[PDB]
C-alpha cells in the first residue's frame, strides 16, 4: 500500500520536472517569435516611403501583410498551450500534495 | 568614442570628396564590432553574476 | 520636345534608384541585423497608388 | 484595433481573480 | 454649394456623436448607482456574520453561505469597476472625435461666408499643403461609424451587467433570509 | 536504436557538407576572387539522385526512426506492467 | 519524522554554459551608425 | 461543498463568474422584482 | 549664385541638426531598451515570491490544531501585495 | 538559547565576508 | 501588528472582510478612475499622473544615465547662462532659438 | 545589550556608506552634465572650422 | 480619388500612426519655404518631446524597482520570522511548520497553488 | 534549394534527438531491471 | 454593532476622499501639449449630485 | 476506496501531462518550420 | 578622454558602494529564529582586503 | 528522523549538488578567458 504510494510519488516527481522543462521550452519558443514580427513590420514600414509612382501594391506587400497575421496566430496558439501547460502543472502539484499527505499517514 | 569622432569628422569632407571609400567601410564595420562586443560582454557579466 | 521627353524620363530614374535603395535595405534585413523594431498598425496601412 | 504585441511578462502572470468562483467548504467542526 | 453639402454631411455625424455620449453618460450613472448598492450590500452582510459567530449544522451552513455571499459580492464589485472604466474610455474616444468635428465644422462654416464683395481675403501663395489630406469621404465616414458601433456595443454590455447586478443581489438577499429563517 | 541513430548522424553530416557548399556558391555573384575557368562541364553530369528520391530518402529515415521509437515505447510500457504484476 | 522527497535524485544534466550570441532575441531597436549610412 | 458557481436556492440559477465574464443558467433575469418570489 | 550659396548653407545646417537629434534619439532608445529589460527581470523575480508564499499557505491546511495564527494573515497579505506589485510592474511595462 | 545567539553572530560575521 | 489584523485573532468576528486594510494601503479601495495617456505623436506621455504634488520627479539620489537638461536633479553643477555662439539658427528661421535656463 | 549595541553599529555603518553613495551619485551626474557641455562646445568649434572654407 | 503625380501620403501616414483604425488611403505641386521651416521645427520639437517622455519615465521606473524590491524583501522576511516564531511556540504540526519555515525562494519544491488564500478552514484561535 | 535543405535538416535533427532520449530512457530501464534481478 | 457601523461609514468617506485626491491631482497635472486634451459638450453643467461647500 | 481514488487521480494527471508534453513539442516544431519557411518566401519576394 | 576614465572609476566605486549597502542591509535584517542561522567555519578571520577606515 | 542510510543519503546529495555547481563555475571561468582573447584580437585586427 505504502510502496505503491511511494512509486506513484516518484513518477509524479519525474512528470512535474519534465513539465517544468516543457513550459520553459514553450517560453523560449514564444520569446523567439517576436523577432519575425520585428522584421516583417520594419520591412513593411520602410517600404511605405518609396517615391510617388513607386508606391506599388506588389505581391510582397500582400505577403508581408499575411506575415503579421500568421505570426500573430502562431503566438496566440502558443499562449493557449502555455495556459494548458500551467493547468496541467497545477494538477500535478495537487496530486503531489495529496500523495505526500497520504505518505505522512 | 575614437570611431564616433572619426565618423563625425569625415562627414565634413568637402563637396566632391564625400566618397564611400575603404575607410568608410572599415570604420562602419569597426563601430558594429564595438557595439556587438559590448553587448556580449554585458550578457557574460550577467551570467557570471547569476 | 526632345529635352522635355528626356527630363520626364530622367525624373523616373531617380524614383527607381530610391526604390532600389529602400528595397535593397529591406531585402538585407534578416533577424538580428541591428535595428529592426515595432511599428504598431503598419500591417494595415496601405497608401498605394 | 490592431495586431497585439507578441511579448510575455505582460499577460503571462494572470490576475489573482482571473480564476473561477469555487464555493469553498471552510470550517468542518464548530469554532 | 459643394462646401454647404459638406457642412450638412458633417453636421449629421456631429449630432450623432453628441447623442452617443449623452446616451453613454446616463448608463454610467446607473452603473455607479448599482456599484453603490453593492457597496452597501457587502457592508450589510457583516452584521449577520457577527451575529452568527457570536451564536457559535444550521449555524455552520449559515456561516458557509455568508462567506460565499461576500466573496461573490467582491468579485461582482470589481466586475462593475472594470465595466465603468471601459465605458469612460469609449466616451473619451468619442469625445475627442466630436471635438475634431466641431472645429472642422467651424472652419468650414467660416469658409462658407466668403464672396467677392467681402473683405478679409488675401493672396495666399500656392503650396502643396493646400492639397494634402489624411482621409477620403468614405474612410472619414467609416472611422466615425466604427466608434459609434463600439460605443453602442459597450452600452449594451453595461445594461446586461446591470441586469446581472439586480439578479445576483436579489438572489443573495433572499437566500440569506431563507437560511436565517 | 544505436544503428538508426548512426544512420541519422551520417545523414546530418552529409546534409551539412552540402548546405555549406551551396551557401558558398550563393555569394558568388560576379567580380569576386578565386574565379577560374572550367570548360567541358556542360556534358558532364555525374549526379546520383533526383529531388523526389532525395526527399523520400530522408522521409524513409525519419519514419524508420519513428517506428523504432514506437517499438521502444511499447517495450517500456510492457516492462512497467511486468514490474507491477511481479511486485504483487 | 521522515523527509517526504521533493525533487528527483541527482540525475540532473550537466550545466554547460554557451556564449550569449544575438541568435534571435536581443536585437536592438536602433542602428547605431545610421546617420553615416547615406548615399554618396 | 466546492462547486463552480453560486447555486442559489430560492431560484435555481448557477452563477458561473470568471474574470470579466458571467454565465447565468436558469430562469432569465428580465427586470428587477421588488418582491422576489421564492420558488 | 548668392541665392544658391544661401540655400546650400540652410540645407547643410538642417542636415547637421538632424544628425545631432538622430544620435541623441538613438542613445535614448538604447537606454529605454535597458529599462524594459530590467522591468522584465523584476516581474520574473516577483513571480517566485508569489510561488513560495502560496506553497507555504497550502501545506498548513494539513494540521489535524488547524489554527488562525497571524502568520497565516501575514501570508495572505503577502500574496495580495506581491500580486499588486506585479500588476503595477505590468502597467509600467506597457507604458515603456 | 546561548547557542542560537552564537550561531546568529556567526552568520553575521560570515555574511560580511562577501 | 496593526490592530485591524488582530481582530481576526479573536474567536468572535467584528472585522472588515477585506484583507488589505483601508487606512494602510496607499491605493484607493475599488477606485474607478485610471489616468491613461494614449500615445499621440508630439505630446507629453506622462505616467503616474494620479499623484503629482506629493511625489515629485526626484525623491532620492539615483544615477539615471544620459539625462538631458530639464530633467536633471535639483542641485547639479551645470551652465546657468551660456555663451551665445548661435543667433539665428538657419534651419528653422528663428532669430532667438530657444535656450533652456536651468531652474 | 551587546546585540542591541551591534544594531547601532550596523545602522551607523549603513548610514556612512549611504551618504558616500549619495555624494558619489552627485559627482557622477555632474560629470555627465559637464561631458555633455564640453562635447557640445567641441562640436560648435568643429562646425566653426567649416566656416573657414568659404 | 485621382493619382496626382507628386504623390503626398505623409499626413495619412502620421494619422495612421496615431489613430490606427483608419482605412487604407488608396486610389499646388510645390512647397513654400515657410512649409520647410515649419517642417524642420515640428521634427525637432517632436524629437525633443519624445526624448523627454522616456527620460521622465526612466527615473520613475528606477525608483519603483528598488522600492518594490525593499518592500517585498521586508514582507517575506516578516513572514518567515513569524512562522519560525510559531515554530518556537510549538516547541505533526511541528513537522510541517518547520518545513514551512525552512523554505526560501529558490528552495527545493515550490509550485503555484491558485486559489489557496480564499479558503480559511480554521477551528482554533491562538489563545 | 537552401530553404528546402534547411527544412529537411531541422526535421532530421528533431528526430535524432527524440531517438536519443528514448534510447537513454531504455538504458535506464535496463539498468533498473538488472539491479532488481541482482537484488534477489 | 454601533462601532462596526461607524467604521463602515468612515470607510466609505475615506474611499471618497482618496478618489477625490486622485481626480484633483490628475486634473492639476494636466497642461498644454497633453494628449487627452479636447473640448466637451457642456462642461459647465452641474450634475445631479451638486454638493455645496 | 480512498486509495483507489488517489491512484486514479495520479494516473489521470500523469497521462494528461505526458500527452500535453508530446503535443507541445510537435506544436513548437510545426510553428518553427512554418515561420522559417514564410520568412524565406517573404525575403525572396523582395529580391 | 581623461574625463571618461574619471567617470569609469567613479562608476565602479558607486557600484561597489551599492551592493555593499545591499548586503549590509541583508546582514542587519537577520535576527534570531531565521532559516539561515547556523555555525560557520572561521568567521573571525581577517580577510585578504582588510581595508581599514 | 533518518536511518543512517538516509542520514548518509542527505549529505551525499548535498555534496553532489555542490560539486556540480563547482564544475559549472569552473566551466564559466574557462569560458570568460576563452572569449576575452577573441575580443582583444578582433579589436586589434580591425584597428590595423
Amino acid at each position: 500500500a505504502k510502496n505503491k504510494i511511494q512509486t506513484h510519488l516518484a513518477k509524479t516527481l519525474q512528470e512535474i520536472f519534465q513539465t517544468e522543462m516543457t513550459i520553459e521550452s514553450i517560453k523560449k519558443a514564444i520569446v523567439e517569435k517576436s523577432a519575425f514580427l520585428k522584421v516583417a513590420q520594419t520591412r513593411l514600414d520602410e517600404r511605405t516611403r518609396r517615391p510617388n509612382i513607386e508606391l506599388c501594391r506588389d505581391m510582397a506587400q500582400l505577403r508581408l501583410v499575411n506575415e503579421v497575421y500568421e505570426v500573430d496566430d502562431t503566438i496566440q496558439t502558443l499562449q493557449q498551450r502555455l495556459r494548458d501547460a500551467e493547468d496541467t502543472l497545477q494538477s500535478l502539484a495537487h496530486t503531489k500534495a495529496t500523495l505526500e499527505h497520504d505518505l505522512a499517514v | 568614442s575614437i570611431v564616433t569622432d572619426n565618423l563625425q569628422c569625415r562627414e565634413r569632407r568637402q563637396h566632391p570628396d564625400l566618397v564611400r571609400d575603404c575607410v568608410e567601410i572599415e570604420l562602419l564595420k569597426e563601430a558594429e564590432l564595438i557595439r556587438n562586443i559590448q553587448e556580449l560582454l554585458k550578457r557574460t557579466i550577467k551570467q557570471a553574476v547569476s | 520636345a526632345n529635352r522635355a521627353a528626356q527630363h520626364e524620363l530622367e525624373k523616373d530614374l531617380s524614383d527607381k534608384q530610391s526604390a532600389y535603395r529602400i528595397d535593397d535595405k529591406c531585402h538585407h534585413l534578416r533577424n538580428t541585423s541591428d535595428g529592426v523594431s515595432y511599428f504598431h498598425g503598419v500591417e494595415r496601412v496601405d497608401a498605394t497608388v | 484595433p490592431c495586431v497585439p504585441r507578441g511579448t510575455l511578462e505582460v499577460d503571462f502572470p494572470p490576475p489573482l481573480y482571473s480564476d473561477d468562483y469555487l464555493s469553498q467548504e471552510g470550517p468542518r467542526w464548530t469554532p | 454649394r459643394k462646401v454647404g453639402e459638406r457642412l450638412q454631411d458633417m453636421h449629421g455625424w456631429k449630432s450623432e456623436l453628441q447623442r452617443q455620449v449623452e446616451e453613454l453618460v446616463s448608463e454610467t450613472e446607473l452603473l455607479l448607482a448599482q456599484k453603490q448598492r453593492l457597496e452597501r450590500a457587502l457592508d450589510a452582510t457583516a452584521g449577520p456574520f457577527s451575529i452568527v459567530t457570536d451564536n457559535l449544522i444550521e449555524l455552520l451552513k449559515e456561516a458557509e453561505l455568508i462567506r460565499n455571499i461576500q466573496e461573490l459580492l467582491k468579485r461582482t464589485i470589481k466586475q462593475a469597476v472594470s465595466q465603468i472604466r471601459l465605458n469612460w474610455e469609449h466616451k473619451e474616444t468619442c469625445e475627442m472625435d466630436w471635438s475634431d468635428k466641431v472645429e472642422a465644422y467651424n472652419i468650414d462654416e467660416a469658409c462658407c461666408r466668403y464672396n467677392n464683395q467681402s473683405t478679409d481675403v488675401q493672396f495666399y501663395p500656392h503650396s502643396a499643403k493646400f492639397e494634402e489630406s489624411a482621409s477620403t469621404p468614405e474612410t472619414w465616414a467609416k472611422f466615425t461609424q466604427e466608434h459609434l458601433y463600439r460605443a453602442e456595443r459597450e452600452r449594451l454590455a453595461s445594461v446586461n451587467l446591470r441586469n446581472l447586478i439586480d439578479c445576483i443581489l436579489q438572489d443573495t438577499s433572499e437566500d440569506l433570509r431563507l437560511q436565517c429563517d | 536504436n544505436r544503428d538508426a541513430q548512426h544512420a541519422l548522424e551520417r545523414d546530418l553530416e552529409d546534409k551539412n557538407s552540402a548546405e555549406f557548399i551551396d551557401e558558398k556558391c550563393l555569394n558568388l555573384r560576379n567580380t569576386s576572387d578565386c574565379i577560374s575557368f572550367f570548360h567541358g562541364v556542360e556534358k558532364i553530369d555525374g549526379t546520383i539522385s533526383v529531388p523526389e528520391t532525395w526527399a523520400k530518402f530522408s522521409n524513409d529515415n525519419i519514419r524508420h526512426s519513428q517506428n523504432m521509437r514506437a517499438n521502444s515505447i511499447r517495450l517500456r510500457e510492457e516492462a512497467q506492467n511486468l514490474f507491477d504484476v511481479l511486485a504483487d | 519524522e521522515p523527509a517526504p522527497q521533493t525533487v528527483p535524485a541527482c540525475q540532473l544534466p550537466r550545466k554547460l554554459y554557451d556564449v550569449a550570441r544575438n541568435t534571435g532575441a536581443h536585437t536592438s531597436s536602433g542602428l547605431a551608425t545610421s546617420g553615416f549610412r547615406t548615399a554618396k | 461543498l466546492p462547486f463552480q458557481g453560486y447555486e442559489s436556492a430560492c431560484s435555481g440559477r448557477h452563477y458561473c463568474l470568471r474574470g470579466m465574464d458571467y454565465c447565468v443558467s436558469g430562469p432569465p433575469c428580465t427586470e428587477r422584482r421588488l418582491r422576489p418570489l421564492c420558488t | 549664385n548668392l541665392a544658391f550659396t544661401n540655400r546650400i548653407a540652410e540645407t547643410a545646417d538642417a542636415k547637421n541638426k538632424i544628425q545631432t537629434h538622430l544620435a541623441k534619439t538613438l542613445q535614448e532608445i538604447f537606454q529605454t531598451e535597458m529599462t524594459i529589460e530590467s522591468i522584465k527581470k523584476a516581474i520574473v523575480e516577483k513571480s517566485a515570491f508569489l510561488k513560495v508564499a502560496q506553497t507555504r499557505l497550502d501545506e498548513r491546511t494539513r494540521r489535524p490544531e488547524l489554527c488562525r495564527d497571524m502568520a497565516q494573515l501575514r501570508l495572505v497579505n503577502e500574496v495580495y501585495e506581491v500580486d499588486d506589485t506585479i500588476q503595477t510592474l505590468q502597467q509600467r511595462l506597457r507604458d515603456a | 538559547r546561548k547557542l542560537q545567539n552564537l550561531k546568529l553572530c556567526h552568520t553575521r560575521l560570515e555574511a560580511r565576508t562577501y | 501588528l496593526p490592530s485591524a489584523y488582530t481582530q481576526r485573532l479573536r474567536e468572535t468576528a467584528w472585522y472588515d472582510p477585506i484583507i488589505p486594510a483601508q487606512y494602510t494601503d496607499p491605493s484607493t479601495r475599488w477606485g474607478s478612475v485610471l489616468w491613461k495617456d494614449r500615445p499621440i505623436r508630439g505630446k507629453e506621455f506622462a505616467i503616474n499622473r494620479h499623484r503629482f504634488g506629493v511625489e515629485p520627479l526626484w525623491r532620492a539620489s539615483d544615477y539615471v544615465r544620459y539625462l538631458s537638461a530639464p530633467q536633471r536633479p535639483r542641485y547639479t553643477a551645470q551652465n546657468y547662462r551660456q555663451w551665445g555662439l548661435e543667433p539665428y539658427c538657419p534651419a528653422t528661421n528663428q532669430r532667438p532659438p530657444p535656450v533652456y535656463t536651468p531652474s | 545589550w551587546d546585540e542591541h549595541d551591534n544594531r547601532t553599529r550596523l545602522a551607523e555603518r549603513i548610514d556612512t556608506v549611504s551618504r558616500w553613495k549619495e555624494m558619489l551619485d552627485k559627482c557622477l551626474t555632474d560629470l555627465d552634465a559637464e561631458i555633455d557641455a564640453l562635447a557640445q562646445m567641441k562640436e560648435s568649434a568643429e562646425q566653426n572650422l567649416q566656416a573657414k572654407n568659404l | 480619388h485621382s493619382l496626382s503625380l507628386p504623390w503626398r501620403p505623409s499626413t495619412y501616414y502620421k494619422a495612421a500612426s496615431n489613430w490606427p483604425t483608419l482605412d487604407p488611403y488608396c486610389t499646388f505641386t510645390r512647397y513654400t519655404p515657410d512649409d520647410w521651416y515649419r517642417s524642420n521645427l515640428t521634427n525637432f520639437q517632436e524629437s525633443n518631446t519624445s526624448r523627454h517622455n522616456s527620460e521622465r519615465l526612466r527615473v520613475d521606473t528606477s525608483r519603483l524597482i528598488q522600492d518594490k524590491y525593499q518592500q517585498t524583501r521586508k514582507t517575506q522576511a516578516d513572514s518567515t520570522q513569524n512562522l519560525g516564531e510559531r515554530v518556537n511556540d510549538i516547541g505533526s504540526a511541528y513537522r510541517i511548520d518547520d518545513k514551512c519555515h525552512h523554505l526560501r525562494n529558490t528552495s527545493d519544491g515550490v509550485s503555484y497553488f491558485h486559489g489557496v488564500e480564499r479558503v480559511d478552514a480554521t477551528v482554533s484561535v491562538p489563545e | 534549394r537552401l530553404s528546402d535543405i534547411g527544412f529537411w535538416k531541422s526535421e532530421l535533427n528533431y528526430e535524432l534527438e527524440r531517438l536519443l532520449n528514448e534510447n537513454h530512457s531504455l538504458d535506464a530501464i535496463k539498468r533498473r531491471l538488472e539491479c532488481a534481478a541482482e537484488e534477489l | 454593532f454601533l462601532l462596526q457601523e461607524a467604521r463602515q461609514r468612515l470607510n466609505s468617506d475615506h474611499r471618497g476622499k482618496m478618489e477625490t485626491l486622485d481626480i484633483d491631482r490628475g486634473c492639476l497635472s494636466l497642461n498644454l501639449t497633453s494628449p487627452n486634451i479636447s473640448l466637451k459638450i457642456n462642461p459647465t453643467r452641474v450634475p445631479n449630485g451638486s454638493t455645496s461647500l
